[PDB]
RNA sequence: GUGGGAGAGGGUGGUGGAAUUCCCGGAGUAGCGGUGAAAUGCGCAGAUACCGGGAGGAACGCCGAUGGCGAAGGCAGCCACCUGGUCCACCCGUGACGCUGAGGCGCGAAAGCGUGGGGAGCAAACCGGAUUAGAUACCCGGGUAGUCCACGCCCUAAACGAUGCGCGCUAGGUCUCUGGGUCUCCUGGGGGCCGAAGCUAACGCGUUAAGCGCGCCGCCUGGGGAGUACGGCCGCAAGGC
């Protein structure tokens, strides 16, 4: 209903999960896919298939408004970072960039006994 | 085979076609070291299958052992305490085996009385993509694809 | 590869305000590049940590940058 | 004394960006999260993921090091003021003014205590979910004291180099920080590694001694009872010597 035929896709991927967003150049969003959007439910999202079925669906939902170009932005480290990826290229969307934007702290806040 | 490959054992072409792959099949068939009765089982068979159909045996027999054979299976790999089914290829031998092994075992399941009769029968509907033979491999890829999950596992 | 000092003139350690020579010490990203890269010595590089830190504060040198690659 | 030098040494004020959390707005559906699997938890009052604006607290990525500084505890963004220690060159000045050091006094991580602040993240206790034969636990979701600041207590430690201090002497080689020099190198002052002589029960130490000597302080004399009992001093208490 936009047509906004170019814009931003963010793949926030984790060791649970793997959920990608397609937003318009201004950075608000579009559609959106995840591990649990399409059928699976637990440890199977932060799979590298959950990631390839998330950012193709997603994919598929940013063809209703009409998306093209795609600049691919990517956070996180996880299982199927680079599968989620590999599968936005061959999504049909031309990808137009890849930009790794993972936010890692100037050591300011104490984390988790787990991740320590 | 914890040293060497192994290698495979070639087996003597076969007395009527010189294929080697009749011959494999035959001994599929063949229990207690009857050879010479599982020949005339397969053989008789190859009498069923070319007058109940205008064509060739030769031609059937390897066309029916092709719609059994797997692109993939599934195997299991201990992991993180209980294992997992884990979706793989198939090397071309062991495609081999299980098709020629499959098309036996589900003749023996049929209804039909003489051992002839079953085997050009699953033979028959095995070349035509229907009968049990064919429903184990369309039952193993279908394994596959569904723990498609694991492709990672791959090992 | 080369080596930051190798590659370079005669050059004021201790300026926070010329960055066309200064943003020659970073990284694809905002980092500071490590002695084995720019060829500096003990003394040097202690010094020119410093001097990029104050060019960060008056917005000449960035903090951290987006890496295009991956 | 003079002239140079390096440094997370200390105190005070200021300040910068990254990240977490929360609030506001925009946009946007059906889950997110989390685990070996999970569940409690959160989500249609619209979360997670994304863009922007704001508040607040704590800690400083890269540089960063086997590195530097301090008597030890310990010290890490940047800027400025106050300030301590230390090292080198000149061979200028005083003329044994030295060394150690029972007492005394000052310092003393973390935790804990008092009064008043502060409170983002984490997190004893605790509230739940799991696992389990049981779970008073590891794993998961929540969360108070506290961690942070001011002022005043507490005085412990694997407070470690398990090695008290100062001085003289006794092969070298090699890496290194930092001075000076006639700048393949020489010569100081630190920090590492091999190893002469020698010591050591052995492992190992070996110009940074655990070697050869001298001065002075502390301390030891079989394990359990026991760092307990009593007494004393100290402390608001926990408790300490
Ligand atoms: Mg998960
Ligand atoms: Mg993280
Ligand atoms: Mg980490
Ligand atoms: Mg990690
Ligand atoms: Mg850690
Ligand atoms: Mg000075
Ligand atoms: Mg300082
Ligand atoms: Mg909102
Ligand atoms: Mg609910
Ligand atoms: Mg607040
Ligand atoms: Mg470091
Ligand atoms: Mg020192
Ligand atoms: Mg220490
Ligand atoms: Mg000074
Ligand atoms: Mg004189
Ligand atoms: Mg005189
Ligand atoms: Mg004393
Ligand atoms: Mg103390
Ligand atoms: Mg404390
Ligand atoms: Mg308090
Ligand atoms: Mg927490
Ligand atoms: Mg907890
Ligand atoms: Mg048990
Ligand atoms: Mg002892
Ligand atoms: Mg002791
Ligand atoms: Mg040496
Ligand atoms: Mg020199
Ligand atoms: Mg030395
Ligand atoms: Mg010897
Ligand atoms: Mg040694
Ligand atoms: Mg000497
Ligand atoms: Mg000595
Ligand atoms: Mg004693
Ligand atoms: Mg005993
Ligand atoms: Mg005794
Ligand atoms: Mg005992
Ligand atoms: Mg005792
Ligand atoms: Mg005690
Ligand atoms: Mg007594
Ligand atoms: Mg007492
Ligand atoms: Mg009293
Ligand atoms: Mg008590
Ligand atoms: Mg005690």
């Amino acid at each position: 209903k936009r047509q906004v035929a170019s814009g931003r896709a963010y793949i926030h991927a984790s060791y649970n999960n793997t959920i990608v967003t397609i937003t318009d150049p201004d950075g608000n969003p579009i559609t959106w896919s995840s591990g649990g959007v399409i059928g699976y439910k637990g440890s199977r999202k932060g799979t590298p298939y959950a990631a390839q079925l998330a950012a193709l669906d997603a994919a598929k939902k940013a063809m209703a408004y009409g998306m093209q170009s795609v600049d691919v932005i990517v956070r996180g480290t996880g299982a199927g970072r680079e599968q989620a990826i590999r599968a936005l290229q061959a999504s049909g969307l031309q990808v137009k960039s890849i930009v790794d934007d993972t936010p890692v702290p100037h050591n300011g806040c104490r984390p988790k006994k787990k991740f320590r | 085979a914890r040293r060497r490959r192994a290698e495979v054992r070639q087996l003597q072409p076969d007395l009527v076609y010189g294929d080697v792959l009749v011959t494999a099949f035959i001994n599929k068939i063949m229990r207690d070291g009857k050879k010479n009765l599982a020949a005339r089982i397969f053989y008789d068979a190859c009498k069923i299958i070319q007058e109940k159909t205008g064509q060739e045996p030769l031609k059937v027999f390897k066309q029916a052992v092709e719609n059994v054979k797997p692109r993939m299976e599934v195997r299991s790999r201990r992991v993180g305490g209980a294992n997992y089914q884990v979706p793989m290829e198939v090397s071309p031998r062991r495609q081999q085996s299980l098709a020629l092994r499959w098309l036996v075992q589900a003749a023996n399941q049929r209804p039909e009385r003489r051992a002839a009769v079953r085997i050009a029968h699953e033979l028959m509907d095995a070349a035509e993509g229907k009968g049990g033979a064919v429903k184990k491999k369309e039952d193993v890829e279908r394994m596959a694809e569904a723990n498609r999950a694991y492709a990672h596992y791959r090992w | 590869k080369a080596k930051v000092k190798a590659t370079l003139g005669e050059f004021d350690l201790r300026d926070y305000r010329n960055v066309e020579v200064l943003k020659r010490f970073l990284s694809e990203t905002g980092k500071i590049l490590p002695r084995r890269r720019t060829g500096l010595s003990a003394k040097e590089q202690r010094i020119l940590a410093k001097t990029i830190k104050r060019a960060r504060i008056l917005g000449l040198l960035p903090f951290t940058e987006k890496l295009v690659r991956k």
